[PDB]
RNA sequence: CCAGGGCUACACACGUGCUACAAUGGCGCAUACAAAGAGAAGCGACCUCGCGAGAGCAAGCGGACCUCAUAAAGUGCGUCGUAGUCCGGAUUGGAGUCUGCAACUCGACUCCAUGAAGUCGGAAUCGCUAGUAAUCGUGGAUCAGAAUGCCACGGUGAAUAC
RNA sequence: UCCUCCUAAAGAGUAACGGAGGAGCACGAAGGUUGGCUAAUCCUGGUCGGACAUCAGGAGGUUAGUGCAAUGGCAUAAGCC
RNA sequence: CGCGGGGUGGAGCAGCCUGGUAGCUCGUCGGGCUCAUAACCCGAAGGUCGUCGGUUCAAAUCCGGCCCCCGCAACCA
């Protein structure tokens, strides 16, 4: 890298709220916080809440009981 | 850096064994990290591209290289040797560290986020995606972004097979549908 | 300047009678334009009514390549 | 803050501030800080991040944001693809439940412009 | 959302498609009952509900059980 | 005579009205003050369930006695800070409720969601001189159901007529 | 009047109211130099972005470019920085 | 044949001379005005710039071809 030409690249705390306290580089500011992680985002869970669908006989036998 | 021996260790014997490989030369190894940028806006605003600089920047940790058009058209009302957009070739440990201070953070951070295109290669193995907004990097102010200025990342991979590179990518789990 | 009453002719009806039964909306096919020649085996269309394709052509086999279920018979009626 | 996608300004009573988010009206909004015990009277920024995390621990539940407007979408596409009459209308960018096409109905049919 | 105890159909079609139904696969009905609801047994039948002066094959498949038939029989022929 | 459809169709045009464009305002909270009606396959308390629309229960009342039904603007405090914004409520989805054989075409209402145009309307044009205009709410007929329509009631309440 | 090719008969030269096209300038950098680099056009993927911006890779290979018309030449570049 | 000029909204004309946005007039349509039409008033749309090819990053425009209209010439004879 040439010499004084890039902003301040510098370590901070990615200090999630999922608990992943991942020390990192980067050239933020002071230090970060983060809701989530990627270790705790639902790409991975997230699955299941897209698999159901359709099924319009079962709603139906709700609506039924008879 | 951190991942990046994570890539030395797991990585490099887990594919061995993978596409059952013989010299560990014989693995494919990510390379160059590009950011880019097509601003196309400020051939109206030339105070514009430099925001788009601060942006990148902000995101590399570098001096984005800005890019002058290569030809000249019409339809995109642009002439030669023109001003158009900013880029940045990060390689080595700062690209495992934007690497790293990536997927680990901003992917998740995607709005609207389900998963990840497992399509998009070269033909070569090398990957390509773009990011729909700057403020996915937390470094942006979110705030202080005068727009949201999207763009898109490519990931230069040294194995040959548009296959044998989603294994590599798929070695960082990195994402995916 | 020649240029149909033969639009609510269908409409009239008795042009099709589909696996034992009348009336059923349904239409001229662009492809094997049916003329009470050789059966139709009309196609049960989502909409629309009935798509009578004569009977025996690659489209009115390749819907049987689909689902064909949804396609059945008709006679002519009158 | 970053809750679920970015309902995220402040000087907002937090109601209001959460009514913001995609999929949330001011009901769900008194259910959440209700639920999560808080206080609507409060602006964001001096809510405690201990609290706002617990705000998400809130909204986890109510389907919503990006994931409502699949599922929803997906329910319109359910329609059209139908091919029922309702799944008509919104082929036709028509009014769905019965009103006067005749006249106004221009909500629908796009502003006043042939 | 409308009669929420008994969906609603009635005996002429009902009794009708069940004769449809043990009799196994089937020619198309003759329906003038446009507001009953489709159920199970009415799935893959080629029921044909009466539109606005002659009937109409509704092919009803899964998904279109909870509707009224009517419903997949437009009246309003139009431009 | 019967079923189904149709009178609800929609490239557009006009009349007539409702609701808003907000701060003399929206919103939560507290609370004050009418008239005029209707009602017996009709009104149906209180009570219980339901967030609610309503539902089960069952008094009373064919009537200054019972109910429909606590009027609303207003008043107090608090909040909202001039934003398409806590304005606006259309549109759409999901979930329901009720009537009636029946709610798809094509009913009304509730809830959750959504949250459009609109930031006072070009030429032009109307009503109105008093308890009127303006603004608020209530009832009645029609009616199973189904109004911003209409008919009626009271509250609040001006300006200007040289 | 001047330049480019064809006519022109493989040296030069070679006419017609023969055939086709240009010039009457440009630039202190586009000049000198050392150092460095090399295309076009496409196929694939990629936010806005589409036939056509920018980016990444692949085929390809000078079909590119060369201040301006043609011609010969040009990567050792003369071409691009 | 020769020379010269021109071809743009429904009509008629600018802008083409200087290449990067096609403007004015009438007409047309919508509303208003009036008992009704006109006149008047308010608001709007609308033009592959003859065609074919070419040049350029870009063609109504710059170049050539063709078609059409029109002006001059068409001499000594």
């Amino acid at each position: 890298m040439k010499k004084d030409i890039h902003p301040k690249y510098e370590e901070i705390t990615a200090s999630c709220s999922c608990g992943n306290v991942m020390k990192i580089r980067s050239t933020v500011g002071h230090d970060l916080n983060l809701d989530v992680c990627s270790k705790c985002h639902p790409f991975f869970t997230g699955k299941q809440r897209d698999v159901a669908t359709g099924g319009r006989v079962d709603r139906f036998n709700k609506r039924f009981n008879i | 850096a951190k991942l990046h021996d994570y890539y030395k260790d797991e990585v490099v014997k887990k594919l061995m064994t993978e596409f059952n490989y013989n010299s560990v030369m014989q693995v494919p190894r990510v390379e160059k990290i590009t950011l880019n940028m097509g601003v196309g806006e400020a051939i109206a605003d030339k105070k514009l591209l430099d925001n788009a600089a601060a942006d990148l920047a902000a995101i590399s940790g570098q001096k984005p290289l800005i890019t002058k058009a290569r030809k000249s058209v019409a339809g995109f009302k642009i002439r030669q040797g023109y001003p158009i957009g900013c880029k940045v070739t990060l390689r080595g440990e700062r690209m495992w560290e934007f690497f790293e201070r990536l997927i680990t953070i901003a992917v998740p951070r995607i709005r609207d986020f389900r998963g990840l295109s497992a399509k998009s290669f070269d033909g070569r193995g090398n990957y390509s995606m773009g990011v729909r907004e700057q403020i996915i990097f937390p470094e942006i102010d979110y705030d202080k972004v005068d727009r949201v200025r999207g763009l898109d990342i490519t990931i230069t991979t040294t194995a040959k097979s548009d296959e044998e590179g989603r294994a590599l990518l798929a070695a960082f789990d990195f994402p995916f549908r | 300047q020649l240029q149909y009453t033969p639009q609510n002719r269908s409409k009239d009806n008795g042009r099709v009678v589909v696996e034992g039964v009348g009336n059923l909306m349904h239409h001229i096919a662009r492809c094997c334009q049916p003329i009470p020649g050789d059966e139709i085996v009309g196609f049960i269309t989502q909409g629309r009514g009935i798509s009578v394709h004569r009977a025996d052509c690659e489209q009115l086999a390749e819907l049987r390549s689909h689902a064909p279920e949804r396609i059945v018979d008709a006679v002519w009626g009158e | 803050a970053r809750i679920a996608g970015i309902n995220i300004p402040d000087h907002k009573h937090a109601v209001i501030a959460l009514t913001s988010i995609y999929g949330v009206g001011k009901t769900r909004s008194k259910a959440i800080l209700a639920a999560a015990g808080i206080a609507e009277d409060v602006k964001i920024s001096e809510l405690s991040e201990g609290q706002i995390d617990t705000l998400r621990d809130e909204v986890a539940k109510f389907v919503v944001e990006g994931d409502l407007r699949r599922e929803i979408s997906m329910s319109i596409k359910r329609l059209m693809d139908l091919g029922c009459y309702r799944g008509l209308r919104h082929r036709r960018g028509l009014p769905v439940r019965g009103q006067r096409t005749k006249t106004n109905a221009r909500t629908r049919k796009g502003p006043r412009k042939p | 959302r409308s009669l929420k105890k008994g969906p609603f159909i009635d005996l002429h079609l009902l009794k009708k498609v069940e004769k449809a139904v043990e009799s196994g696969d089937k020619k198309p009905l003759r329906t003038w009952s446009r507001r009953s609801t489709i159920f199970p047994n009415m799935i893959g039948l080629t029921i044909a509900v009466h539109n606005g002066r002659q009937h109409v094959p509704v092919f009803v498949t899964d998904e279109m059980v909870g509707h009224k038939l009517g419903e997949f029989a437009p009246t309003r022929t139009y431009r």
